[PDB]
RNA sequence: CGGUAUCUAACCAGAAAGCCACGGCUAACUACGUGCCAGCAGCCGCGGUAAUACGUAGGUGGCAAGCGUUGUCCGGAUUUAUUGGGCGUAAAGCGCGCGCAGGCGGUCUUUUAAGUCUGAUGUGAAAGCCCCCGGCUUAACCGGGGAGGGUCAUUGGAAACUG
RNA sequence: GGUGCAUUAGCUAGUUGGUAGGGUAAUGGCCUACCAAGGCAACGAUGCAUAGCCGACCUGAGAGGGUGAUCGGCCACACUGG
């Protein structure tokens, strides 16, 4: 566009969007409003657990969960590691990171921070899955 | 020192004669590990300019975090960016101890200084990172002058570099003039280092 | 010459350069005069002649080629366009092709190439690049 | 002594009593593309005798505040 | 007295009436450090024999580059195909700053300091074409003086 | 009520002061009218530098120095001079 | 603060290393267990009984009192393109005219100096980035000196180009 | 001189100017009585939403883009309103 056609209306860039929208909200219990902050993790409580089937072409069975966050939003998260000890209505710590296979789930539970215990028998790559040093 | 591991793997994996010549690559020059004695794979250019970055800091055995800081400090110095960083990194008093022969190796010189065995201009200095400038004096503090190791390490005395002056009668030394790259080891290129950090 | 008779003038040189022509003529003006004389001072033009006419006269320009069929004027670019005028301060007059090229400046003391405008410490509108 | 700022401009209206509004149209390099854009803001002056007429060119000077907005006084009617 | 270096090896295939048949195409660039460089293409059924056929092509497209003060004289842009690359001189000792297959021609040519940037497409066959086009517009100081009837001092 | 005073700069347990003029109401190291000189108490023969001309015109304008600053000028030999212009 | 900094003298290698990764991007490979299960995943995608991609073990690579994961911002992104993009077929020329405001405007001469360029004066605090020296056993840090930073103001000049 | 929204087009009635007087440290519709009907806005008035401002900090080759914590200057507030 010519310069004059560029001074009547300027160039406005795009607006890139967040990929983890439930980790950048906040609830003010006094006024009942959704604050706009940022936060690496949020605490939540479980509503229902279980398993889901992966999308094509993968054909395993994956352990998922549905959690109600501190800001009152209910979403679905993924349980990593080999097995879990997650009963219904337990406090968990959630974090970002999607999984390609399962369609709906976007968040990703931390292992070892809360009710979720450390994965059993991890000899390497142990900083994740939260298991102490086998002294 | 700072890396307290076996002294030969790093020298031969690196494809050079680290810390002198031929002591560690004399026999079984295959690269370390279960493999390495099998075959060599053509190194991608990223490997070319990374391993040769390793051929510098591994030569002096200093942790990386200050390899930047010396490199960054060397950038402000006028001249050629790659060459000066080699020059400045040669001014550490470990070399100035190792070059004079007061220590058999480099890592011994670091262990020598850290226990405060030397004094620059007659004052004790405790750290290997001090850089010495032209016209300074390096003595041995006249405390452990009769220790067997130091006199023994002066017996080899392969070839004292031109750009330093020394005598064992009074155990003194100095830096006559700024070295000139060629006077260094300079067996490695310097351009493949500057490229790596200008990524 | 609808809007810019200097932008047109540069183009008329470049078009006839591409096809390896030798002579070209075009209507004359006071500003077109010395801009055609400057190019003679650096050999970019073999020579220039003026013609008197009834309306305003024309100017005939003899374009120059080096032997072995190599062109001499390899391009032209305009900077002060009528839609967007540009002015350059004394210290910020650029050098074209690290001094191999030439730029034209209409300083306060007549049209001048920046070889001496920087030497005379003046600035003004920047007319064109030649390289 | 120190002098107040003195401007020029063109008369725009006189429907207000004993005061006139004059525009001062000047150029200004744009923010980013560097294109001169006609920028014009209009002040309010003072006329003791209402001599100045619409469409005239004058020179006005800053002064003490005199009304809610009136803070310039006329110096001379440059032309009609 | 040249120092050929390989750039990319593809694996192309054409479909026949019974199935598919594969062949290998390799791009190599050849030069000596003086300033003479060239590039060539090849195609064969076996990769070791694809490279050898490629070099003999490249030895026919030698080109020269001006190297005043161990650096290109002035900035220039090469604009072949969908790939555009600009080259501009660097300060002494900086080193060659270039993409993947555009430093390859520069290292072989024998230039020590130069900057660059590949503003066009990223197909390696078109980067080498653009760069070779880039250097044609690159002139020594005296050649310009010969054409314009001047000498060196007034130009610089 | 402009008073000559000091201004604490430097690392902990290594003070380095400035001879600076200021209004009495403003903070210790906040706004200041004009800097005069430094004063280093680390070295045994103290390091003192002052304008010795600008302060003279300030004192004729009504600045009363601080207790320790008053000692610095005397040991500097410049308080005696101010005793010699007031007779004029 | 505080018998804090520091110095001196005696004793013992003894009391002091972990985290991530190893198919490509990307530096770094084998054996066993499992067999579209358990599982990994930043993208390509790995697993259906001979896995350099799952789990463990040996070895190697990276970095180091730290190493990884998540979150926010800039870059690569010429992916809002003034410097620095386009519209036949890839998204992109309104269905087409008459036209207000606006934007731009053939050749020459004289004049004005709003734009334009330039000289001087004042001012743009201190700390901060940069540069030059000096102090902390070195560095971090801390000092002194300068430079820059304005579509800044007053005043004097130039008249080629725009008005 | 420095923010978005036009899926936000008109706003203002002490308003805009004038004659006297009142009130303050001071000029002033700051206020009063009277006179006239003006003043602002597509060069974004009005309304809505968001936000303390700057020296500076992070990034970038540069132009630019994001932020205004600690340190310094200016402003506003002190449980909410007068
Ligand atoms: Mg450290
Ligand atoms: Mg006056
Ligand atoms: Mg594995
Ligand atoms: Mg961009
Ligand atoms: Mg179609
Ligand atoms: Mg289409
Ligand atoms: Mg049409
Ligand atoms: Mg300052
Ligand atoms: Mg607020
Ligand atoms: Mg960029």
């Amino acid at each position: 566009p010519t310069i004059n056609q560029l001074v009547r209306k300027p160039r406005q860039s795009k607006i890139k969007k967040s990929t983890s929208p439930a980790l950048n909200k906040g609830l003010n219990s006094f006024k009942r409003e959704l604050t706009d902050v940022n936060s690496p993790q949020k605490r939540g409580v479980c509503t229902r657990v279980g398993t889901m089937t992966p999308k094509k072409p993968n054909s395993a069975l994956r352990k998922y969960a549905r959690v109600r966050l501190s800001n009152g939003i209910e979403v679905t998260a993924y349980i990593p590691g080999i097995g879990h000890n997650l009963q219904e209505h337990s406090v968990v710590l959630i974090r970002g990171g999607r999984v390609k296979d399962l369609p709906g789930v976007r968040y990703h539970i931390v292992r070892g921070a809360l009710d979720t215990a450390g994965v059993e028998n991890r000899g390497q790559s142990r900083s994740k899955y939260g298991t102490k040093k086998p002294k | 020192a700072r890396y307290t591991g076996p002294s030969w793997k790093v020298s031969r994996r690196l494809g050079i004669s680290l810390s002198g010549t031929g002591k560690e690559l004399e026999r079984r020059p295959y690269a370390p590990g279960q493999h390495g004695p099998t075959q060599r794979k053509k190194i991608s250019e990223y490997g070319l300019q990374q391993a040769e970055k390793q051929k510098l800091r591994h030569m002096y055995g200093l942790t990386e975090r200050q390899f930047k800081n010396t490199f960054n400090k060397a950038g402000k110095l006028q001249g050629k960016h790659g060459e000066n960083f080699m020059i400045l990194l040669e001014q550490r008093l470990d070399n100035i101890v190792y070059r004079l022969g007061l220590a058999r190796t480099r890592r011994a010189a670091r262990q020598l200084v850290n226990h405060g065995h030397i004094t620059v201009d007659g004052k004790r200095v405790d750290i290997p990172s001090y850089q010495v400038s032209v016209g300074q004096v390096i003595s041995v503090r006249e405390k452990s002058a009769k220790n067997s190791a130091i006199a023994e390490s002066l017996e080899v005395s392969s070839f004292v570099p031109e750009y330093v002056t020394f005598d064992a009668e009074t155990l003194t030394g100095s830096l006559n003039r700024l070295p000139e790259r060629s006077e260094l080891a300079a067996e490695i290129n310097e351009a493949f280092i500057v490229e790596f950090y200008s990524r | 010459v609808m809007t810019d008779p200097i932008a047109d003038f540069l183009t008329r040189i470049r078009n006839a350069n591409m096809v390896k022509h030798d002579k070209l003529e075009l209507p004359a003006s006071k500003i077109k005069k010395e801009i055609a004389e400057i190019l003679k001072r650096e050999g970019f033009i073999r020579d220039v002649e003026y013609i008197e006419d009834d309306n305003a006269g024309t100017i005939r320009v003899f374009l120059k080629y080096g032997a072995t069929g190599e062109r001499v004027i390899t391009g032209l670019k305009r900077i002060s366009k009528p839609g967007l005028r540009v002015y350059a301060k004394s210290t910020e007059v650029p050098k074209v092709l690290n001094g191999l090229g030439i730029a034209i400046v209409s300083t306060s003391q007549g049209v001048l190439t920046d070889k001496e405008a920087r030497a005379k410490q003046v600035g003004g509108e920047v007319l064109a690049y030649v390289w | 002594r120190n002098q107040r700022k003195v401007y020029t401009g063109r008369v725009v209206s006189d429907k207000m009593d004993k005061t006139i509004t004059v525009v001062v149209e000047t150029y200004k390099k744009h923010g980013l593309y560097g294109k001169r854009v006609k920028y014009s803001k209009k002040f309010k002056a003072h006329d003791e005798n209402n001599i100045a007429k619409t469409g005239d060119v004058v020179r006005i000077s800053e002064t003490r505040p005199l009304s809610a907005t009136k803070h310039f006084r006329l110096l001379e009617v440059v032309e009609e | 007295d040249l120092e050929e270096r390989v750039v990319t090896i593809n694996r192309v295939a054409k479909v026949v009436k019974g199935g598919r048949r594969f062949r290998f195409t390799a791009l190599v660039v050849v030069g000596d450090k003086n300033g003479h460089v060239g590039f060539g293409t090849g195609k064969a059924q076996e990769v070791p024999d694809a490279i050898r056929k490629a070099v003999e092509d490249a030895k026919k497209n030698m080109v020269f580059v001006p190297t005043v003060d161990t650096t290109i004289p002035h900035t220039v842009v090469g604009h072949f195909g969908g790939g555009e690359i600009l080259l501009k001189p660097a300060s002494a000792g900086s080193g060659v700053t270039a993409g993947g297959p555009v430093r390859a021609v520069l290292e072989l040519a024998g230039v020590a300091d130069v900057s660059s940037k590949s503003l066009g497409s990223n197909t390696p066959i078109n980067m080498v074409r653009a760069t070779i086009d880039g250097i044609k517009q690159l002139k020594n100081a005296e050649d310009v003086a010969k054409l314009r009837g001047k000498t060196v001092e007034e130009l610089l | 009520a402009v008073k000559i005073r000091l201004k604490r700069m430097g690392s902990k347990k290594k003070p380095f002061y400035r001879i600076v003029v200021a209004d009495s109401r403003f903070p210790r190291d906040g706004r200041s009218i004009e800097t005069i000189g430094t004063y280093n108490p680390l070295l045994d023969p103290v390091e003192v530098k002052i304008d010795e001309e600008a302060t003279l015109k300030w004192m004729h304008n009504g600045a009363k120095p601080s207790d320790t600053v008053r000692n610095l000028l005397s040991r500097e030999g410049i308080m005696e001079k101010f005793h010699n212009q007031k007779l004029g």
